[PDB]
RNA sequence: UAAAUUAAUAAAUAAUUAUUAAACUAAUUUUAUAUUAAUAUUAUGAAAAAUUUUUUUUUUUUUUAAUUUUU
């Protein structure tokens, strides 16, 4: 999320106001951060990511009230696979290049 | 000078001769 | 400069028929004896040397050390609100109604 | 038209101008048994007015030692100036057993500020701002003579406010002058004419100060009810 | 990046100072750069620049009405031309040019209530020709050595160009040594002008 | 509007003979007589009545040789500060006071010097040690010069002077409230 | 121009009880700050400090017996700075040199 | 208790009179109605109306 | 939306271009949304450089003002002030 | 006459204000501010 | 007692030099910058030159002194029209000490310029020379 | 030099971008607690952050220098309005008093970030770090914080601009100022 | 000394007094425009103007109305006694900001509602004061019930 | 305190004064500055030639105050 509040301008008031929102008022700073993204209509199916993060910061906050949502569960649905293979798996591709100069 | 009508307000004397 | 007395009559005024007197009788009398007089600040570095004397008393923030043998600041012994109380004559005008100066 | 006031502006009228009197005790109350309640020879006193409102700067500076001296000579012609016990001569030293208080001599402070109060109830109707003055200085060298049980004069300090102040007179004129303003929504800034009572009501802003060095007493020494004994007086 | 063609500064052959009559002179070179100006290349008056033009070229020598008299381009004769040109390019300016005042006279007026001293045009031709000069080399004509200017309508003077022969310049101007410089003198308003 | 004839009514009887029977005439006198008064007070009254003093005084100078020509250029530079009013009043009631103004400027006796600025004392530059008990250098200095100030105006007989009879000692009265 | 020896009469002049510069130096800002030709008896001034009059009171007062020395990469803009001078009255400045000046070390 | 003179602002009673021309035009319910403006002529007359009901 | 064209009005006569939808009732709520000026047709912001505009009204009327005489001289001709008054009026009939 | 002449630096003379007046404590190197800040402050007599 | 101060700190330099020394009168003159017509300060000019202002009911020993006092040595209370003086004269200060400290940061921070003038006096004015 | 501090985190982190003599130091990031003092720490996190719009100033510590330098005592900063020291402004538009000095914010260690007032009770846009055991300022000044990284520049500062008087040989200002984590 | 005075330098800008001389009425308002600008409204007000360049711009176009003096750097701080070893930056930093007609903003009404917010700001100074002796009042006498419990 | 003006398919404001209300920021003295909206108000009258003196209509009372020389 923090790539995203430094990438556009859009993103980055949404999360200032939720990266230090009060723990009584989280799960409304994400929904007034989703309904920016959905005006300003964003790729609403492949980002749903936000819907999942005000799924459990409800699921706090009334946890008997709203089904229960892990952590995990909100990274499960996020846009992955630029960085688990052919960014991470580039980062150490360099230090080995750092390695047949150093040699 | 001062309403141009006329000026009868008393002026001054020149200095004596030193 | 530094060393020099400074006191320095621009080329305009010298060349103008414009000479006054000295040592009393001319108005600039208190200001030319005050910059004739030996400069103290013969140095940037004397400069520091009288500079580290003089204190900024109402400053904003924290106040600072005491001597260690002057007691306590009347301003945390008095608060803020209150001022001494002035004696108000003809010739000691003491700044009336101190409590507007904040903004 | 704007004013640039780049010339000399002579000053506004205002009710807040009035010369409000000075405050004392009813006519047979005396000092010290309402506590337990609870021509003249020319003098420059012009001149010297002028030298201890350098005591007064000088005292506000942080130059307690100097000051001392600007007060010592302005308490020697005050106590000539005017004859013994005056409600004046007995305000000086108010200024005089601080400024010891601030040079470490406390044994004279409390030796100063307590001669005053003997000139203060023997007087006829001592100004009332100044007994609340001196009951401070009676306060403030006692917690540098580091004594706790020295320390319940605020308190009873206030007592005297609470029931010796009159606190109307502070704002009587004041509190309608915002029903003088005219216009709304250019030069509106008199509707909103507001006076504050530390500015305005000396005493009041005495009382306060004894109520928060009061309360720093018992806070420091971990006292609770004594807090609370404070507060909800500070408030009201 | 010198614009494109809104400037060229081509080499030149004769007759800068532009007038109805402007090619007074004798023998040089000295333009304005012909961007759209390039009407003189038409013919003659401008060169364009070549590994040869840079070594000299045929200025138009007034005196068999033809460029004939060859001319190098060493130091000494860029040194001279300029020092020849920027002379009677002050003589072009003053004798063509009509420089106005803005001045005071209450009344009716006829006359300047502070006539104008000679550093007072002095700062007019700096102000309206660019042209800086000595006060000192304006000669007030001879009915009013003694009081200024100091007349309204249209009053002329002398302003003195010294440097007649060091550059040889004659017949070319009708005066080689002084220059009549015109002035006509308003009645500004209190808002017109200051003194 | 408001013709003010309630007060103007009053005046109706100081008028002569057509002016104080009828109201109405009366009015139209009154308030242009009252009109004029107020419009002679604040314009024209002053430029006449502050020439008739400039010619008494002047004509008073005359007597001595001297006009208010050169009169009013010296009573400046001498910086005696009178009023062209109170040169009238001496001129008149005390001739010799004037007389001796008059000698005055026409001596050669050295005008009063211009007043001084502020001087900064050498004291302030003087540089303080890590001291607490000694005041500041130049509070022992300005001091003695308020306490000079305080005992040379007047002939105060603090109390026959029973306050410190030196200076060195005045300024020691603050060691007459210790113990 | 200026023969490298009338600076080598600063070598015995600067030594005095008068510690003050014989020289100065109308150089661009780099210029005096990519090289190391400013150091000793040396004093920095922009040509339009002189000729404007800012350097007016660091100037002396004799002004008969008095010399500059101002020194510049350009010739044209080092002339440009001493003829500053003769506007304000002194005569010994000469626009010495960039190198001849680079050379007096001691 | 004053009159509200159009142009000039409220005015005392018993005041002046004299810059107070269309305001007696106003109180008189005389309505020109900027009919001065021969000149140009208003959306009103160019409008074409649909639906002669309206 | 950044322009480059000679942008266009608004959609005062609209020609409907649908993709899908109930969509039985778009020129019905194209003509109804068109003639207060609005959205519900998302209104195309052009002109990104409209500041050019503001800075006209700013001169066209900072220009024409001074057409008048701007005059922060005073209330204008004074020479009556500046000994000490307070200014009455002058009604205008002007 | 017309024009007068003056060091115009004693139209506004700095006698009986320097800044000992507006700084008391400043020769004594303490740099104490004690303005009057405007004329509205007035409090009263 | 009556007063005379004439400064804030008094301190007046005594006119009378010594039982035989010379005088030292100020000179009369006017500093007028062309020298030709050869003035002399006038009646208004010594005015200002000894410590007033233009008149001498201002910036002087006519106002910076009380108008009176109680015979026991009592000052007076100040006024409106006192405190809106004092409040002036230090109006008068803090215009020359915020403009000195603007200066400061200009010439600390060098920007001040060094072409001495503006770019349409120089343009306007041939004596101001070339840059 | 190492500076001892309390670590916790869920906590406002701050960054300053300092640079004295125009000369590019490098980032101090501060770490407020939002666990003893949530309302210093939002009017001082949030001219940091620049998010406020315009109030009496232009609430934003970007360019502002420090202009209180005591070498050894204390450095302030702030001074969002009047840049030289003598206005204090706050984000709720007005001076706010101070919440609580009972824990974590009564003591002034010398890794610590006060919030300096200018009478006791309103705060305002003033800082200070103080760099000393300021035994004195114990519950006068609301300490709201504690710098996490770049003491070294904070005790560069101190050294570089410094004067026992306070005002700045040279001008060490704030080159940005941003939220961290 | 026959030689240019050497050594650390420093350098002191001017700064003008300035005097109306004639009555500003009788010039055009882009005149008296310049003259608002130098605080400047009346035949015989005075004022102290930096020199900066800002300012010689705004003479220059009123040189016909003011008459100038020039104090430099040094007579400044003698002209008032000032201590050489104090400058002028920091002396002014203490004078608050909202000094006699604090500043100049546009209208009238944006200079009243900025008073207004001033007048403001100590009705809340003062609220704020006895809002605390409501919040410490509290959390002790909230502690009184829980420290009654341990 | 004189300013406004286009008859008629998709172009930002008539102007004045008036009543009533409204908001300070890339945009410097640490200067200065009457901008915006709503409503009320559209008749104060030039024809040719030439051309690309001045600020005053309006003063609370006492003083104070710098623009004078004849043929």
């Amino acid at each position: 999320l923090q790539t995203l509040a430094e990438c556009s301008p859009l993103h980055h008031q949404p999360y200032l106001s939720y990266a230090n929102a009060e723990e009584s008022t989280v799960a409304g700073a994400v929904a007034e951060w989703l309904r920016v993204c959905e005006r300003a209509k964003l790729p609403r199916e492949t980002r749903e990511l936000l819907r999942k993060l005000h799924c459990y910061h409800l699921s706090q906050c009334h946890p008997s009230d709203a089904t229960t949502i892990s952590m995990e569960d909100v990274w499960k649905a996020c846009p992955i696979m630029h960085r688990a293979e052919q960014s991470a798996a580039a980062f150490v591709w360099n230090a080995m290049a750092s390695q047949r100069l150093l040699s | 000078v001062y309403s141009s009508k006329k000026d009868r307000t008393f002026k001054v004397m020149p200095v004596p001769p030193p | 400069t530094f060393a020099q007395p400074a006191a320095f009559v621009s080329p305009r005024v010298s060349e103008s028929a414009a000479h006054e007197p000295d040592t009393q009788q001319s108005s600039r009398y208190g200001v030319d004896r005050q910059l004739r007089g030996p400069r103290r600040a013969v140095s940037p570095e004397r400069l520091q040397e009288l500079r580290e004397q003089l204190q900024f008393v109402g400053s904003i923030g924290p106040k600072v050390p005491p001597a260690a043998g002057a007691g306590t600041a009347y301003q945390d012994e008095y608060g803020t609100r209150l001022r001494p109380r002035y004696p108000q004559s003809w010739d000691t005008v003491p700044p009336h109604q101190p409590s507007r100066s904040e903004i | 038209i704007t004013r640039l006031y780049t010339s000399y502006f002579k000053g506004e009228l205002f009710p807040n101008q009035l010369a409000r009197p000075l405050e004392r005790l009813p006519r047979g109350v005396s000092l010290a048994a309402a506590r337990k309640g609870q021509r003249r020879p020319y003098v420059p006193l012009g001149e010297v007015a002028k030298l201890e409102l350098q005591g007064d700067y000088l005292t506000e500076g942080g130059l307690h030692q100097e000051a001392l001296e600007y007060y010592g000579v302005v308490a020697k012609a005050y106590e000539l100036a005017y004859p013994k016990d005056h409600p004046q001569v007995a305000g000086i030293r108010l200024k005089l057993a601080g400024a010891f208080r601030r040079t470490g001599r406390l044994t004279s402070s409390k030796a100063n500020c307590e001669a005053v109060l003997q000139m203060l109830d023997s007087a006829v109707q001592p100004p009332l701002e100044l007994i609340v003055e001196a009951l401070f200085e009676l306060g403030l060298t006692s917690e540098a003579m580091s004594d706790a049980a020295a320390g319940t004069v605020f308190e009873e300090a206030v007592a005297l406010v609470d029931m010796f102040h009159n606190s109307g007179q502070s704002h009587k004129m004041l509190r309608l002058l915002p029903r003088l303003g005219r216009r709304f929504n250019l030069n509106f800034e008199e509707k909103f004419v507001y006076f504050s009572p530390f500015d305005y009501d000396r005493v009041f802003a005495l009382a306060d100060q004894c109520l928060e060095r009061a309360e720093v007493f018992y806070q420091a020494r971990n006292d609770r009810a004594g807090v609370m004994r404070v507060l909800q007086q500070r408030k009201e | 990046m010198a614009p494109e063609l809104q400037l060229e500064y081509i080499p030149i052959i004769f007759t800068r100072t532009i007038l109805g009559p402007q090619g007074g002179f004798a023998g040089e070179e000295r333009l304005i750069k012909r961007e759209v100006a390039q009407k003189y290349m038409s013919e003659g008056n401008a060169v364009t620049p070549s590994a040869e033009f840079h070594q000299g070229v045929w200025c138009y020598n007034p005196d068999s009405e033809q460029y004939d008299r060859f001319v190098e381009r060493n130091a000494e004769f860029l040194d001279f031309a300029a020092r020849k040109r920027q002379w009677l390019d002050v003589y072009w300016r003053v004798n063509t040019g009509y420089l106005l005042f803005g001045r005071q006279s209450w009344g009716q007026g006829w006359l300047l209530n502070c006539p104008l001293r000679k550093k007072d045009i002095a700062q007019k031709l700096w102000e309206q020709y660019k042209v800086r000069v000595d006060p000192r080399l304006i000669e007030f004509r001879e009915k009013d050595r003694r009081t200024g200017i100091q007349d309204l309508g249209h009053n002329w003077c002398w302003l003195y160009l010294p440097g007649a022969e060091e550059l040889a310049i004659d017949r070319e101007v009708y005066d080689n040594k002084r220059v009549k410089v015109r002035m006509h003198i308003r009645k500004m308003s209190s808002y017109g002008a200051l003194y | 509007y408001y013709r003010a004839t309630a007060e103007l009514d009053r005046l109706r009887g100081m008028l002569r003979g057509r002016a104080r029977l009828e109201r109405k005439v009366g009015l139209k006198r009154i308030t242009f007589l009252m009109r004029t008064q107020t419009r002679y007070r604040v314009e024209q009254k002053a430029h006449w009545e502050r020439a008739i003093v400039r010619k008494n005084v002047d004509s008073a100078a005359h007597e001595h040789g001297s006009g208010w020509q050169h009169l009013r250029n010296d009573l400046a530079r001498q910086n005696l500060m009178l009023l062209p009013r109170t040169q009238q009043q001496l001129a008149q009631y005390e001739p010799l006071a004037f007389r001796a103004v008059m000698e005055l400027c026409a001596s050669r006796v050295a005008p009063p010097p211009p007043p001084m600025t502020a001087q900064v004392p050498e004291e302030a530059y003087a540089t303080r040690p890590e001291d607490p008990k000694v005041a500041h250098p130049a509070a022992r200095r300005q001091l003695e010069e308020c306490v000079e100030r305080m005992l040379c105006t007047g002939r105060s007989d603090v109390l026959q002077r029973e306050g410190p009879r030196t200076t060195q000692a005045w300024m020691d009265a603050w060691k007459e409230y210790d113990l | 121009t200026v023969t490298s020896a009338d600076m080598k009469k600063a070598l015995l002049s600067i030594d005095s009880t008068s510690s003050g510069a014989l020289v100065i130096d109308v150089r661009s800002e780099p210029e005096r700050r990519l090289r190391p030709l400013l150091s000793p008896a040396i004093v920095a001034l922009h040509p339009h400090d002189i000729l404007s009059g800012a350097a007016c009171p660091i100037l002396p007062s004799n002004k008969e017996r008095a010399e500059m020395f101002v020194v510049a990469s350009e010739a044209q803009r080092a002339v440009n700075a001493c003829t500053a001078l003769r506007r304000w009255g002194f005569s010994r400045v000469t626009a010495v040199s960039v190198d001849a000046v680079s050379e007096a070390i001691a | 208790s004053g009159h509200n003179v159009i142009k000039m602002g409220w005015m005392k009673i018993g005041g002046s009179w004299k810059y107070s021309r269309s305001y007696n035009d106003a109180r008189r319910g005389f309505a020109k109605g900027q009919w001065q403006e021969r000149k140009m002529t208003p959306r009103f007359m160019l409008a074409p109306r649909v639906s002669a009901g309206g | 939306a950044a322009a480059a064209a000679a942008a266009a009005a608004a959609a005062a006569a609209a020609a409907a271009a649908a993709a899908a939808a109930a969509a039985a009732a778009a020129a019905a709520a194209a003509a109804a949304a068109a003639a207060a000026a609005a959205a519900a047709a998302a209104a195309a912001a052009a002109a990104a450089a409209a500041a050019a505009a503001a800075a006209a009204a700013a001169a066209a009327a900072a220009a024409a003002a001074a057409a008048a005489a701007a005059a922060a001289a005073a209330a204008a001709a004074a020479a009556a002030a500046a000994a000490a008054a307070a200014a009455a009026a002058a009604a205008a009939a002007a | 006459r017309y024009r007068l002449f003056h060091p115009v630096h004693q139209t506004v003379p700095f006698h009986f204000n320097p800044v000992q007046s507006i700084f008391p404590l400043i020769y004594e190197n303490n740099l104490l501010a004690k303005p009057r800040l405007s004329w509205k402050d007035y409090e009263g007599r | 007692y009556s007063e005379y101060r004439s400064s804030y700190t008094g301190a007046r330099s005594a006119p009378w030099a010594a039982p035989e020394a010379a005088p030292a009168y100020p000179s009369a003159r006017s500093p007028f910058p062309l020298e030709r017509p050869r003035f002399r300060k006038t009646h208004i000019e010594w005015m200002l030159h000894h410590g007033h202002g233009d008149r001498y009911g201002k910036y002087g020993p006519s106002r910076e002194i009380a108008d009176f006092e109680y015979a026991d040595g009592t000052p007076s209370s100040i006024s409106g029209k006192r405190f809106a003086l004092k409040h002036h004269q230090d109006h008068l200060l803090v215009q020359l000490i915020r403009s000195a400290a603007i200066v400061e940061r200009f010439e600390e921070e060098e920007l001040l310029p060094r072409i001495p003038g503006t770019p349409e006096q120089r343009s306007w004015d041939p004596e101001i020379p070339l840059f | 030099l190492y500076m001892p501090y309390t670590p916790v985190a869920t906590n406002p982190v701050v960054y300053f971008d300092i640079t004295a003599e125009g000369d590019a130091l490098g980032r101090v990031s501060v770490e407020l607690f939002r666990d003893v003092v949530p309302r210093t720490s939002e009017n001082f996190r949030s001219l940091c952050t620049g998010e406020r719009g315009y109030g009496q100033c232009l609430l934003y510590y970007k360019g502002t220098p420090f202009h209180r330098i005591i070498p050894g005592f204390v450095m302030q900063g702030g001074d969002i309005l009047t840049k030289d020291g003598r206005s204090n402004v706050s984000v709720f538009g007005y001076p706010f008093p101070d919440e609580s000095f009972e824990g974590k914010a009564g003591k002034h260690l010398p890794g610590t970030v006060g919030m300096a007032h200018s009478g006791p009770n309103q705060n305002g846009s003033q800082f200070f770090f103080n760099l000393g055991r300021n035994e004195q300022l114990d519950r006068k000044f609301v300490v709201v914080g504690q710098v996490l990284g770049g003491w070294e520049i904070v005790n560069q500062v101190v050294k570089l601009c410094g004067s026992r008087c306070g005002t700045p040989v040279s001008r060490a200002w704030i080159s940005d100022c941003g939220q961290s984590g | 000394t026959t030689t240019i005075a050497a050594g650390p330098y420093r350098r002191v800008g001017n700064v003008f007094i300035v005097t109306c001389i004639d009555h500003p009425f009788k010039f055009s308002w882009e005149v008296n425009r310049m003259l608002r600008e130098l605080r400047l409204e009346f035949m015989g007000q005075t004022t102290v103007v930096p020199d900066i360049p800002p300012v010689r711009k705004r003479i220059w176009r009123v040189r016909h109305v003011v008459r100038v003096d020039q104090l430099d750097l040094d007579e400044a701080k003698a002209l008032i006694g000032i201590p050489e070893h104090i400058s002028f930056r920091d002396l002014a930093g203490q004078i608050p900001p909202t000094f006699g007609r604090g500043g100049s903003v546009a209208n009238p009404h944006m200079r009243s509602k900025m008073n207004f917010m001033r007048l403001r700001r100590m009705r809340l100074r003062d609220v704020m004061h006895r809002d605390q002796l409501e919040k410490r009042l509290l959390e002790e006498r909230h502690h009184a019930l829980q420290q009654q419990q341990q």
